[PDB]
């Protein structure tokens, strides 16, 4: 439960842990998806797949390093993983993939074959990944023609116009040092680490800066990609959320607890405490839907996502579902924010505490490129403990009674209402 | 129920039209649109197009039937004057 971070000429961030039997090393640079153009989209993503590449890959193999990259929003990342012994080996791997191969692994053969399996990676998430097809359409509709609107994995059409001099023009205006945080999970001690990196200097493009942008800002709207061939309808709805580092970041996510998630074939799912369940089960209005306060930089959302077969039933789904969210304003009841409370520390206990030091690693390091620091599991829990159902009625009051909303859709949604329906049930009539 | 018979309309989920695919449709909140006032400069002159197609079908016809009205209004106060009550006994009976 320790986190240590100190600067020298880079900063190093790490969390040690004693028992975890391997380590993981990596950097995290402070810009993603977010910092792409609708042009160039989806260079970040590249640049995580010839990372991956199977020549690259194999030379890590070889002295017996794991390879893994996650291309967000914020944040890229390239962590290297490796049993405790090795931790300075790793290194060894990471300067020579980011100074060394930073012109061998953008090579003809290697980026055409990247290029060619990209291309029928993004292509399948469109053809068959509903869910987060849609969710990806839900920030892009909420936060159109602005940074948080691009999708992660980019387009289609912007990805197979990419060329070699398009990762190099982004590589070299984001991977720099000032943009970017060493990040160590696993055993490894932070003293241990730093000497390593401490040791080999070498600024390379030190000084410079990323290039700056607009703010991002949502926008109430609506992207509904009708498709009825499809067996079902997902839909996603929600509202401008919270950033990170937000006073009600916790209660934003405590709200979202309440009504949480739910999988109708799962016994156990259907016996729990959430009232809106009591509504959907009658008719059985949905096979499954699940909560979420999704935060980034500059905004967040709040809201839902649903999957159902019950096609001429949606507008109840939709409508209970909203009437629920109502009562956060006016009636929400101490045991639901208690209930919410217990679980709120069991699902983030579970996220920053698994067994695997790469999940721990993109944790630690999204976190400190943001707020250059990170939160401790038990400081999480004290805020947790201090939220009242005031806090709850007063965010609620702000974020969700009578506000704007993005919707987003694909399968048989016919039976999905029109806009401002949705948005009417945003609120409740009064004397 | 009572079985229903078949028509040309079903509800919500079941129209009757026939499966969509690859049409996507966008749009935006009242409540983010600017407020009623951007109804001239861009749609003022776009406007009165929807007549300047149809006003031939209505102003011909039109036309026609006010002038023949107009006529033998004109012929009967001729008729019943002192000059045409010559005509009269004759078109009369
Ligand atoms: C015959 C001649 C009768 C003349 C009388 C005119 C009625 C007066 C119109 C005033 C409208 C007052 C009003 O605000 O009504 C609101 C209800 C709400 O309808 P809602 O669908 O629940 O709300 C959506 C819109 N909100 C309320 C969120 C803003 O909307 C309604 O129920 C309005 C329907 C009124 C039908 C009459």
């Amino acid at each position: 439960a320790e986190v240590t971070q100190l600067s020298n000429g880079i900063v190093v961030a790490t969390e040690h842990n004693p028992s975890a039997h391997t380590a993981s090393v990596g950097v995290v640079f402070g810009s993603g998806a977010a910092n792409e153009n609708p042009y160039n989209n989806g260079v970040s993503n590249l640049w995580k797949n010839i990372f991956l590449s199977k020549e690259n890959s194999a030379v890590a193999a070889k002295e017996g390093l794991a390879l893994s990259s996650n291309i967000s929003r914020d944040f890229q990342s390239y962590i290297v993983s490796s049993l405790p012994g090795s931790t300075d080996k790793s290194l060894d791997f990471l300067n020579q993939s980011f100074i060394q191969q930073k012109a061998n692994l953008l090579s003809s053969s290697n980026f055409e074959a990247t290029k060619k399996s990209v291309l029928k990676q993004v292509q399948d998430f469109e053809d068959n990944d509903h869910p987060n097809r849609v969710l990806e359409h839900l920030h892009s509709t909420a936060f159109q023609n602005t940074p948080l609107s691009l999708p992660t994995r980019g387009t289609l059409e912007s990805l197979e116009n990419l060329v070699v001099a398009d990762l190099e023009s982004f590589a070299n205006n984001h991977f720099l040092n000032s943009n970017a945080v060493v990040v160590g999970t696993g055993n490894i001690k932070h003293e241990d680490l730093v000497n390593s990196i401490e040791s080999k200097n070498l600024s390379l493009q030190t000084g410079t800066k990323p290039v700056l942008k607009k703010k991002a800002a949502f926008l109430g709207s609506e992207v509904r990609l009708r498709d009825d061939t499809l067996p079902k309808a997902w839909i996603s709805l929600a509202v401008e959320g919270e950033p990170v580092n937000s006073p009600n970041y916790f209660v934003a996510k405590l709200a979202a607890q309440i009504f949480g998630s739910y999988n109708a074939f799962e016994p156990a799912s259907r016996l729990q405490g959430i009232k809106l369940l009591d509504n959907i089960q009658e008719y059985q209005l949905c096979d499954n839907f699940n909560h979420f306060s999704l935060s980034y930089k500059d905004s967040g959302l709040w809201g839902f996502s649903t999957a159902t077969r019950n096609v001429t039933m949606i507008d109840d789904l939709i409508h209970f579902t909203l009437k629920q969210w109502n009562r956060l304003t006016i009636s929400v009841t101490d045991t639901e924010v208690e209930r919410a409370k217990s679980l709120l520390k069991l699902q983030l206990g579970q996220l920053y505490e698994s067994g695997n030091p790469v999940n721990d690693a993109n944790l630690l390091g999204a976190e400190v490129l943001i707020k250059g620091s990170k939160l401790s599991l038990g400081e999480a829990f004290k805020k947790i403990d201090a939220i009242t159902v005031k806090d709850v009625k007063a965010w609620a009051g702000k974020r969700l009674w009578d506000q704007d909303i993005a919707i987003a859709g694909t399968g048989q949604i016919e039976g999905l209402l029109d806009y401002m329906r949705i948005r009417s049930d945003m609120s409740m009539m009064r004397w | 129920g009572p079985p229903s018979g078949k028509t040309y309309m079903g509800w919500w989920g079941h129209m009757g039209g026939p499966k969509q695919k690859g049409i996507t449709s966008y749009a935006v909140s009242p409540y983010a649109q600017k407020p009623l006032q951007g109804i001239f400069h861009n749609a003022v002159f776009n406007s009165f197009r929807r007549f300047k197609s149809q006003f031939l079908y209505v102003l011909i016809p039109a036309g026609i039937y006010w002038y023949w009205w107009k006529n033998g209004n004109e012929y009967n106060e001729f008729l019943y004057s002192k000059a045409g009550r010559e005509e009269l006994e004759r078109v009369n009976v």
